[PDB]
């Protein structure tokens, strides 16, 4: 102020003069100025460490900011690196689902199994254009072996012949069992030429086991009709073409393989 | 205003939600890999519905399994519900379940948890 | 403080004494005393509005960390819900490979599960060249177990077969339910030298079970065939080996163990 | 004129000698609060003192710690001065409105001025 | 005995320990009416004989007020160590925070009694 | 000073060798309390990098991890760049195996944010 710098100096020349030195009014006088001086001295101070104070408290409130917002940042990494981990659960969740859909009796694909595939491949068949081999498979009369041995045998003659064709397929290949005594074979993005040699070897497989009964081996066979997906008809008519195919095989004997 | 409809796959979810009904339903398992392009228009119809007037909102849900992010979008969901129910919106959730899987309920459970609005969990009978 | 209520309480009372009206020095300690109340006002009023500032920065800070904290408690929440997704979705897989892999009776591997590790120790004694060894094993006369006893009976003897085995076999062979009595043993980067021991063992195991059945103790023998995987051939002909070799035993007498190899 | 650029940390000042006014932006929590407002009061004395035209202050300052809050009684002593003898000094100070508490705390520092003192939303 | 606050320090005077104990964060509203007993008390012991007189401080903020007082208190512990009386006072901080323990070397510039600035984990 | 806990069916193998400077983990991670498995680890961390300087090691063979053990994993991790930032030499080995194909991709994305040495390694 400027009042107050008028009056620090008039009062200041009266301290100054000798004659009030010792009277009580100066002492007073001498008294004040110096708590004015140290109320300044102690401001100074206060202000300074005060704003020190509040320098810690701005930084603090910067850095819990930026906390925050690394927090934001880590809940959706956390989230996305565990999507992930679930998406390997569930491609085993969804295997095992697939893989509990099996012939109680072989263990191989039922009959809606092949189905489904059958629709996949069919559509496949188009977008790729390759089309799949389809073989019908069925046990020579099946019908002795249970009239002779009993249905437990020949059940078991079923669950060995699903054995030793499994044993004989290629990676993508699929196989089985339609129904009865009768079986699938699916060769997808194959051509007749390239399935002869494993459909040589299915049979193969079929004729070369020798299935126990007590102390007795039995030795059974396969008829086996076979064609191709002619692409735009439906599954179905694909398989009664192969059913067909079949039904020729059975016609010339037995342990035969006719194409169609 | 606007009618939302995204349709299912095997991965993400089927959403419809009905801007005359005042309804949102959801059903099946959700493991969008990108889950920002499936949530995001989500939860933006439910602030636009929300902001537009004062028609109640009830969401339907059949929701099988979620994925993390699928439970944080639910959550962000509830949030924008929690807080238009505290501000007088009357809003409502029914979370449908078969009966036969129990733990699910203990799941919606802990989704609720937070909630203050009506939020049924129910089982299909 | 204590000083600066005492100082102002001495210059009330120098101001209020009567000798010291009209001296040069009295008006000036009065104009004094007022300045310095002045300056302690202010100074006093500078307090008080930094402590405003403070008030408002802090209210704002704590506004942020409890954003802060409603995020941590969302992460926690996130995850725990997610693992408790995926501890359902943990025990459904386990039921249902439980389901396709084990035989419910017995315990041990099932036909799905031998063939499926027959398949992958094929491929590896193909480029290892380290084979495996197939012993096949078939209860003899169980249908006198089953007619004397009934089936509930059969079945604890083929359970307490079951144990038998396992409890003779090292920890990386695979003991199989391969038929209704029949067993596969698969012995994996085994040679028939270093099978034949285990096998009898095995097969001591097997002979001196004794199934108590109320009133009897039953004891059983097994027939058993036993190859070795031959590089170059399918699974399935290793097993139809095993299996004539089974056969053998069977036609030779029971309680019999037989070997194939091959003729040059 | 006085020109000082602001910092992260200290505000933007203007004392426009033609204009006659002098204005503020910014948060203020200087390192060295004298280095930085004894400039400002230099040039409000020496504007105060160079010849009767109005002087009008334009603030917008944010946050301000202890020792600016003592800077600025101090510039506003200073336009009191001036006030009481007749020259024509006033201020406004620029808040925003959903800041309650810049307000009250624009109004603590008004308490004791006698010269037009306009606090202002925005 | 005063307790704290989320917004105020607790505060304890052991009479017979001798020992004046504070903690937390200092943005009291009415900050004499919190800080004029302690002064009160400060002096009251001071006055009462001879016994030796401990400050026990773990504060976190304080603000301009209560720096000040903070202030009243370190002056009066001095002019009792100017006389002979035996005191001292301890400053604990969270090492994590080094910007307290300058502050806290701030407040000891003016005091020639036992003020040692400790830190703790 | 030691850190010893055993692997059971639904929680990892966890080694904290302390002379060696080295923290080691193996197997599936699905704790049901995840605090109670992963904070002993966090302050054996802790501990470690606070006693002195001598460099740690994480030898990782870890296989599912649930959302908490994802979380606990990335404040590990934050430790160790926060230990890396201010001079302190860590490492980390990540091993899994090759037939996993996805999993060095959830490495990786571990990584990213990681500029202390970070080795993903397949191993059959
Ligand atoms: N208790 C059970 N009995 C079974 C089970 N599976 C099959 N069996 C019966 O096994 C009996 C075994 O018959 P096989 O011809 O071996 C007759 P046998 O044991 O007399 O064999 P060999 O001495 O080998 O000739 C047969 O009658 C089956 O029906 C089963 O799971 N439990
Ligand atoms: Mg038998």
């Amino acid at each position: 102020m400027s009042r107050e710098r008028e009056l620090d100096a008039w009062i200041d020349g009266l301290l100054a003069d000798p004659q009030f030195h010792g009277h009580p009014l100066h002492q007073a006088l001498a008294r004040l100025r110096q708590q004015s001086l140290e109320q300044l001295v102690r401001l100074e101070r206060i202000a300074r460490i005060s704003d020190g104070f509040q320098s810690m408290a701005r930084e603090q409130n910067l850095s819990l900011s930026e906390r925050y917002h690394k927090q934001l940042r880590r809940l959706e990494k956390v989230a996305r690196i565990s999507d992930r981990y679930q998406q390997m659960m569930r491609d085993l969740n969804l295997a095992l689902k697939e893989a509990s859909i099996r012939d109680p009796l072989t263990g191989l694909p039922n009959r809606r199994m092949l189905l489904e595939r059958l629709r996949e491949e069919n559509e496949r068949s188009q977008r790729h254009g390759q089309s799949y081999v389809l073989a019908m498979l069925d046990v020579d009369f099946f019908k002795q072996v249970n009239d002779t041995w009993g249905h437990d045998s020949g059940d078991r003659v079923l669950v060995e012949i699903a054995r030793a064709m499994e044993s004989e397929l290629r990676e993508y290949d699929l196989c089985g069992r339609w129904g009865g005594e009768e079986f699938l074979l699916l060769l997808p993005q194959t051509r007749l030429q390239d399935a002869g040699p494993v459909l040589e070897r299915v049979r193969d497989s079929v004729r070369t086991l020798a299935v126990r009964v007590g102390t007795e081996a039995l030795s059974v066979t396969a008829s086996v009709g076979v064609t191709e997906h002619r692409i735009g008809e439906t599954y179905s008519q694909t398989v009664n073409r192969a059913d067909a195919a079949l039904l020729d095989a059975k016609r010339s004997g037995r342990d035969k393989c006719v194409f169609a | 205003m606007s009618d939302l409809h995204i349709p299912g796959t095997q991965s993400t979810p089927a959403i419809q939600g009905d801007w005359q009904a005042g309804r949102l339903s959801m059903q099946g398992d959700s493991y969008p890999e990108n889950s920002y392009e499936l949530f995001g228009q989500v939860i933006d119809w439910v602030e636009r519905f929300l902001a537009d007037g004062q028609r109640p909102l009830e969401l339907d849900l059949r929701l099988l399994y979620l994925n993390t992010s699928s439970i944080k979008a639910m959550m962000d969901i509830l949030d924008l519900l929690e807080e238009a129910h505290q501000g007088g919106r009357p809003v409502s959730l029914r979370w449908h379940y078969d009966r036969r899987n129990e733990r699910v309920a203990e799941l919606a459970e802990e989704f609720r948890e937070d909630c203050s609005f009506p939020f049924a969990i129910q089982a299909h009978d």
